[PDB]
């Protein structure tokens, strides 16, 4: 069924699961126009499908010309996401397709049952967590990557760098999720956070910087503290 | 017209036949309905004053044979058999008619209701969905359980509607996955009509007897049946203009007849607010929108 804070460990066993977020799939500026009526203009977008135990992360970039033309943009982005995780399914081998596909909002799984029925053995879950993979266009190599693109490309990452060869996917996932719940809640903050030291480099081949264990104590808790500061602001707490 | 006698009443049960009903104490001489109009199907049936629960009862065409009922004290119900000594019955129907002991069909000159919800139903369909061909009547109760109900456990005891699904490669063209699904005109038309039914009739038929289950016996799958095929052709942008006016007929007359107090169990809330507000024929069923909405306003 859905997934939960129960239920949250299934995610780093070994049946291979899939995170999708669709929620950068399709991206608009609003704008007026010379006679003052208000447009969009997209710009391009991605899917975010990763697997929480390795880090695999698997950008499907979708370029502006796919909306070229369509009506009800907002809803063909789900089929259109549905349409390439499943053939993001079918290009892998069998024994690398997942045994799972949770969906970060609810609205995907019509799309993706329908999308997926050659693969019944394949269960569609929604989540009840509140994730914040939005905020992956807060990355700053994954927004560059998109951004140029000229046409449609699936870029491969580990969204972990190197962090599995010293910690678990458990303690991976959270520090994950907890710099992007930070990011979304106040990029500004938190990139100045990631940044502020300009003798800990990003590797050409990673997203994050280079971090020792003990550094990454104290960003996590300067993560920490920026999120509860934002909520009592939010809230006046 | 037709008789269908009874040889006793031995048990205090309520006794349908098609829309009517009758009350009938323990051994009451009570010993048939005459009168019957030829020319549609009817059912006859049951409940026992002491297990207001399992409703039973008996499709049949009286073109097609003599037929009775009989109550068996083994397995505890009225049965209906067939009388293939064709003398041997006229002699019991006149025996019972000459001491007035048979109720007599209650149809209004007026009325066209039970035509109005059987104009589609044909036995030879029935019998295809309760598969018992040694009779040439169909057992029908409360409890039977339907195919598509199975797959999700005794098969002679089904009823084989035909399969409805609308997330399943059937109702799903590849490549045209989002098309199909919001839009399931090619269901409709070329699987389903074209394909399986064979023409709108045939579709009507089923769809109409799947209501008449749910209304007398409270066949749950039924109901669910009944429920998809109104959304198979509501969901559907392309649809013969003849069949979305006899679909607004239809269920015009099975909303009419339903039990005012059974609306909140036969009445599935999402598939009629969908079908007369948000679908493609949100604006084809004037008359069952009418009369939902003087009846049901709840419900939406």
């Amino acid at each position: 069924g859905a997934m939960n804070s129960s239920n949250y460990a299934e995610l780093f066993n070994n049946d291979i699961k899939l995170f999708v977020d669709d929620t950068n799939v399709y991206r608009v500026t609003v704008h007026k126009t010379f006679e003052g009526n208000v447009a969009t203009k997209a710009i391009n977008g991605c899917i975010f499908t990763l697997n929480p135990k390795t880090g695999h992360l698997f950008l499907k970039i979708i370029h502006t010309s796919v909306w070229a033309g369509q009506k009800r943009l907002s809803q063909l982005a789900k089929w259109k996401t549905a349409e390439e995780v499943s053939a993001l399914v079918r290009s892998l081998p069998k024994e690398e397709q997942p045994k799972q596909i949770i969906v970060t909002r609810k609205a995907m799984l019509d799309p993706l049952e329908v999308h997926m029925l050659d693969f019944p053995n394949i269960a569609i879950r929604p989540t009840e967590l509140r994730l914040p993979f939005s905020a992956a266009m807060s990355i700053d190599k994954l927004s560059d990557v998109v951004m140029k693109a000229t046409e449609p490309q699936m870029v491969l990452f580990n969204i972990y760098d190197d962090w599995l060869d010293r910690i678990s996917s458990y303690t991976a996932f959270s520090r994950l999720t907890l710099l992007l719940r930070a990011l979304k809640t106040n990029e500004e903050s938190a990139k100045m956070i990631l940044l502020s030291d300009p003798t800990i480099t990003i590797k050409s081949y990673h997203l994050w910087p280079s971090f020792t264990d003990e550094q990454w104590i104290t960003i996590e808790s300067q993560m920490r503290d920026l999120i509860l500061t934002e909520y009592g602001r939010k809230y006046n707490v | 017209m037709n008789t269908v006698p009874f040889t006793s009443a031995p048990i205090e049960v309520t006794i349908g036949i098609d829309q009517y009903s009758f009350n009938v104490k323990e051994n009451q001489p009570f010993h048939g309905i005459k009168d019957i109009p030829i020319g549609h199907v009817h059912v006859i049936h049951f409940q026992h004053a002491d297990n207001s629960s399992m409703r039973y009862g008996y499709w049949f065409d009286c073109r097609m044979g003599n037929f009775y009922i009989q109550y068996d004290p083994k397995d505890g119900l009225y049965k209906m058999m067939e009388e293939r000594d064709g003398a041997k019955f006229e002699n019991i129907v006149h025996n019972f008619k000459e001491r007035q002991m048979m109720v007599s069909y209650p149809k209004i000159d007026e009325d066209d209701t039970w035509y109005n919800l059987t104009e589609f139903v044909q036995m030879d369909k029935i019998r295809k969905i309760v598969r018992k061909d040694e009779n040439q009547f169909s057992y029908v109760d409360s409890s039977m359980t339907t195919v598509q109900e199975n797959e999700l456990s005794d098969p002679a005891h089904s009823l084989n509607y035909t399969v409805i699904n609308f997330k399943s490669r059937e109702a799903i063209r590849p490549g045209h996955e989002m098309e199909d699904f919001l839009d399931k005109s090619y269901y409709l038309n070329t699987v389903m009509l074209q394909g399986i039914f064979k023409n709108s009739s045939n579709y009507f038929g089923e769809l109409q007897f799947a209501f008449l289950n749910a209304m007398f016996f409270g066949n749950y799958g039924s109901s669910l049946q009944w429920h998809a095929m109104i959304e198979l052709i509501c969901s559907s942008a392309t649809v013969p203009k003849h069949m979305l006016d006899k679909l607004d007929e239809i269920l015009y007359y099975q909303i009419k007849t339903l039990p005012e107090q059974y609306s909140d169990i036969l009445l599935n809330e999402r598939v009629w607010n969908i079908c007369l507000y948000s679908s493609f024929q949100k604006n084809s069923l004037h008359n069952t929108e009418k009369i939902m909405e003087n009846k049901y306003p709840e419900l939406l």
